[PDB]
């Protein structure tokens, strides 16, 4: 029923920083909260309960405060262990459970140019009848990046496909692979096929097109 | 119809400190990001940093990371670059740039004239 | 030690049944209340439904109320909960927790130990193997530097596939994309590696998908035209 | 917000699932009530502030907010079963429950109707405009210039010398003494009054009424270290009815004893006396609170004070204050003695100042009323009105000072009424233009201030005019002057207007 709102919802920081994380609620809600530590593929941990006290079995870098409805939690030193997904989660009654959003913490690091790639489909594709074009981003800081698929120098919307990766253990970087598909109509059409894609790391967003 | 207003510049010794300012007029800045570009003679369009927001960090290059500052002043519509310890193979024109999103993607319209910084 | 074991899930169809069981290992469900969390696959947890063994008290979400049904057995020291007319919404990761009773410390303490989780899945395509199609470098330009190299499987169901390359021996370079959900029903995903110029037309590579339900082992060649 | 606004918004929750039907939105009443239930359970409350955290004595608060909390849980787990009375009667339950565990360690539920109960008992004294007529009477034989000239001035003398002291020591002792201390002097003035032999009886007798004319401003700062600060405003209105409605009761008695009932002026006096020790005794049972204005920071109070010493609208009010208050008081202290003088008659219910006092105090609280709703601009406005008020007190006086004949005395009475309206009706504007620029603690500084430079004025013109070695003059010429005092001031305000 109520909404309970959580802000920094993509951080990122290096071994040794403190980071804050904050948590609005709706009604005026007491001094009952919980935050917990989600690592990626596993299961919820509870991390801090009642929005003071300190679980038996996390560290004592994790903590919390509360300020109206505002709920606080405050990571000193930024262990390596500590990289995962926050939630926020109000428990008021059996049936109010409200969680929040999720804040994704990552590692600080450079901004780095993303090797933007582009691939036509093979002589497999136009004989199936299911051709698809993908456009490739290659180790580069951070995630936000927007794709267009400029085909006949027009946004082409609603046929586009995007997945990205998770965070690499060896530099700490991502990759991004969009999926443009179509039907036996990428021959008929214009020839050019091209994808723009724009980053913080570039000047102008790079075009990579390919013809026939 | 927005524009950027940067300043900056001189002769510095190899090793000295000077800060870059860029102010913008046309729009409010505080739901927006501010990035600081390069271009040395010879090369084209490099990378310098970013500051997202008020809330978030600055995110630097491979080659400023640690050594340059980035603050924003938001009640001043400021972004500010203090660079410490220059080296002498950093003489290049400093770009500033505005973000056209808020989801911080990297639609960058406009830009500034540039500052020009030489050492020794 | 007290924990939480989930069991059940696995795959249905839209309008179907399916009843899952968490079953309490040490404390009893007299003791302690049990609730169930959905998560979306790239969403966040949500809430769904609980049981009070000792009275029952039973609510639900607003997204679940009047088409699932919760009944815990404090002899077989379990929880079952039963869904029937699925939509496809609730393909997602469920997690049965553990939460205290007023009056006490209990209370005040949250959900401690959450269970591992059982993957329900709604989905009207069947089962097949993936169809495996070659990424060439297209070394005609943007050569003198490194490349890449992918193969692109899709069309496959369910979700677990595993792409490798030269049978596990090109391994520092592999990036495995997450499968997206084809608006079609069925899965795509993507794999690519980082190849230098010069040994791109030297050595040969070689592509293997595994595909589990579906046992087909496809081994494709990729090099440029 | 520790526990008292928690606990008003769940009383007034609880009433709203109280008198509701259609219980799908009782859900959100009675998770607000959990809330404010589960916010107040580690309160601290005062009354057991003194006492050691963990102790034995402390948790029965935690238990019955613990039971409180349990019933909220009864009442919740059938609202969403479609249950409709059965919220009702866990309700009950939650009221049972709450007048049982709870309202022990809560301080008192009637802290607003007792202070009105306190408001109406203490102003009762219905022989407090009768005084100068029980003294020029056949009972005590006072002639009319002791009273005029001796009597009188040493209250002006003692309000001074008591206002020096007993406002600092009404913001000390937290206002319970203080209020205790203003009743037994009012049981001094009257039991020096029915005992008195002399003039150094009634000239004590002024002494101790002074003492309770200077300790006025001790109730409403009461009200203000009693009632929390978001509840000052209904409470403060209430009291201030209550004060205003037990004046005028207190006159209506006075009238309905002595012209109607026939009642003589001594048994009058220990009626009077009769209520005061109940006002005595009401004062008793008051509650001492703890925060103070001046006890619970000079440089910030100077600092804060400095940013608006020289704005428009404060200065020229504070002297209309001071001028106006002087001129008002020393017409008041003597408009009784004129009447007496003008109206000389043996029969005791010819007497009619409880009736000129009930029509003032009427009249008070209706250009009070109609005071706070005077919106006119005051760039230009301000000294031509004023001007017109200060000319129309001196129209009013001058009226009562050439009054010489006996029957035209009931043309006098109605006539003060006027004048008494003519000072309420720029009672709260001259408030508005004061208070509605500085801090609470700055408010008062101001305005005491203003009223201590206001008894200064009025000390120097009681010097001058009533001194027994100085001039002596007898009350009709001092209502003479005091008219010219007034055309001074009116042609003062005129030049300053126009």
């Amino acid at each position: 029923d109520i909404q309970m709102t959580q802000s920094p919802s993509s951080l990122s920081a290096s071994v040794g920083d403190r980071v804050t994380i904050t948590c609005r609620a709706s009604q005026s809600v007491s001094s009952a909260v919980a935050w917990y530590q989600q690592k990626p593929g596993k299961a919820p941990k509870l991390l801090i309960y009642s929005a003071s006290s300190l679980y038996s079995g996390v560290p004592s870098r994790f903590s919390g405060s509360r300020s109206g409805t505002d709920f606080t939690l405050t990571i000193s030193s930024l262990q390596p262990e500590d990289f995962a997904t926050y939630y926020c989660q109000q428990y008021l009654y059996y049936s109010l459970v409200t969680f929040g959003q999720g804040t994704k913490v990552e590692i600080k690091r450079t901004v780095a140019a993303p090797s933007v790639f582009i691939f036509p489909p093979s002589d497999s594709q136009l004989k199936s009848g299911t051709a698809s074009v993908v456009c490739l981003l290659n180790n580069f800081y951070p995630r936000e990046a927007k794709v267009q698929w400029k085909v006949d120098n027009a946004l082409q919307s609603g046929n586009s496909q995007e997945s990205v990766t998770e965070q690499d253990s060896k530099d700490s970087t991502y990759s991004l692979s969009s999926t443009l598909t179509l039907s036996k109509a990428d021959y008929e059409k214009h020839k050019v096929y091209a994808c723009e894609v724009t980053h913080q790391g570039l000047s102008s967003p790079v075009t990579k097109s390919f013809n026939r | 119809q927005v524009q950027l207003q940067e300043s900056g510049g001189g002769l510095v010794q190899p090793g000295g400190s000077l800060r870059l300012s860029c102010a913008a007029s046309g729009r409010t800045i505080s739901r927006y990001a501010m990035s600081w570009f390069r271009q040395a003679p010879g090369k084209e369009r490099e990378f310098v940093a970013v500051a997202r927001r008020s809330g978030d960090g600055a995110f630097y290059a491979d080659s400023v990371q640690g050594r340059f500052t980035v603050s924003r002043d938001d009640a001043k519509n400021t972004v500010y670059l203090q660079m410490n310890s220059l080296k002498p193979e950093d003489t290049a024109v400093y770009y500033c740039a505005i973000d056209s999103d808020t989801f911080y993607s990297g639609s960058y319209d406009y830009w500034g004239q540039g500052t020009q910084v030489t050492v020794s | 030690e007290v924990q939480l074991v989930e069991s059940g899930g696995g795959l249905v169809q839209p309008g179907g049944s399916l009843r899952l069981s968490c079953a309490a290992s040490g404390f009893n469900v007299v003791d302690f209340s049990l609730h169930w969390v959905r998560q979306a696959p790239g969403k966040g947890l949500e809430w769904v439904a609980y049981i009070s063994s000792s009275s029952g008290s039973t609510s639900y979400a607003d997204s679940v109320k009047g088409r699932f049904t919760i009944s815990a057995d404090t002899s077989k020291n379990t929880a079952y909960l039963q869904m029937n007319s699925l939509r496809a919404e609730d393909t997602a990761v469920y997690y049965c927790a553990r939460w205290g009773y007023w009056p006490g410390e209990p209370w005040w303490k949250a959900f401690d130990y959450w269970g591992q989780g059982t993957l329900v899945t709604v989905s009207s395509a069947s089962t097949k193997g993936p169809s495996v199609f070659p990424l060439a470098p297209s070394s005609k330009s943007t050569s003198g530097g490194t490349a890449a190299l992918g193969c692109l499987v899709k069309d496959y169901f369910p979700e677990p596939v595993t792409v490798s390359w030269n049978s596990g021996a090109l391994t520092s370079g592999v990036h495995t994309f997450p499968a997206v959900l084809q608006s079609s029903g069925l899965y795509s995903l993507s794999s690519v590696v980082t190849v230098p110029s010069s040994s791109l037309g030297t050595q040969t590579y070689i592509c293997n998908v595994n595909h589990k339900p579906s046992n087909t082992k496809v081994d494709k060649k990729v090099e440029p035209k | 917000a520790d526990l008292e606004d928690n606990w008003e918004t769940l009383n007034d929750n609880l009433k709203v699932i109280e008198k509701a039907d259609n219980a799908a939105q009782v859900k959100d009443a009675l998770t607000k009530m959990r809330a404010a239930a589960l916010d107040a359970q580690k309160a601290t409350p005062p009354k057991l502030e003194d006492k050691s955290p963990d102790s034995p004595e402390m948790k029965d608060f935690r238990h019955g907010f613990d039971i409180l909390v349990g019933q909220i849980d009864d009442a919740l787990k059938l609202a969403n079963e479609g249950k409709v009375k059965e919220a009702q009667a866990a309700a009950e339950q939650l009221k049972t429950t709450r007048n049982a565990y709870i309202q022990k360690y809560l301080s008192w539920r009637h802290l607003v109707c007792y202070l009105c109960f306190y408001g109406f008992m203490a102003q009762i004294r219905p022989g407090e405009s009768f005084i100068t007529p029980y003294l020029l009477g056949p009972d005590k034989n006072f002639t009319r210039e002791q009273v005029t000239n001796e009597i009188t001035p040493v209250l002006s003398y003692s309000y001074l010398a008591v206002l020096v002291p007993v406002f600092l020591l009404t913001d000390y002792l937290r206002y319970t003494p203080v209020l205790l201390l203003q009743g037994l002097s009012f049981v001094s003035v009257w039991l020096l009054l029915l005992l008195g032999h002399s003039v150094a009886h009634m000239q004590l007798m002024e002494l101790f009424y002074s003492v309770t004319m200077a300790a006025r401003i001790a109730y409403s700062s009461y009200i203000f270290s009693l009632v929390r600060p978001a509840r000052y405003q209904r409470v403060a209105g209430y009291s201030r009815a209550a004060v205003l409605l037990g004046v005028f009761t207190s006159s209506v008695l006075g009238q309905l004893l002595v012209t109607v009932g026939r009642v003589s002026f001594s048994t009058l006096n220990y009626i009077s006396l009769a209520f005061l020790t109940f006002s005595v005794v009401l004062a008793l049972f008051l509650k001492r609170p703890k925060r103070s204005l001046f006890f619970n920071v000079l440089a910030r109070m100077l600092r804060e004070l400095g940013d608006s010493l020289r704005r428009p609208q404060l200065r020229l009010w504070s002297l209309w204050w001071v001028f106006n208050s002087a001129g008002y008081y020393l017409v008041v202290y003597y408009v009784h003695i004129l009447w007496n003088e003008v109206d000389p008659t043996t029969n005791s219910a010819r007497v009619y100042n409880g009736a000129a006092d009930a029509a003032s105090t009427l009249l008070g609280a209706i250009t009070s009323f109609a005071a706070g709703f005077v919106k006119i601009r005051w760039a230009r406005w301000s000294k031509l009105l004023i001007a017109g008020v200060t000319a129309t007190q001196a129209g009013l006086v001058f009226l009562l000072a050439h009054t010489r004949h006996p029957s035209s005395i009931w043309l006098c009475y109605a006539a003060f009424v006027l004048f008494r309206g003519s000072y309420q009706f720029l009672v709260p504007i001259a408030t508005f233009q004061i208070a509605s620029s500085l801090s609470k603690e700055l408010c008062a500084l101001v305005f005491g201030v203003n009223t201590f430079f206001a008894t200064i004025v009025k000390t120097i013109i009681t010097f001058i005019v009533s001194d027994v070695r100085g001039l002596g003059l007898p009350v009709r010429k001092q209502f003479q002057l005091y008219s010219v005092y007034f055309l001074i001031l009116s042609i003062i305000y005129f030049l300053g207007a126009m």
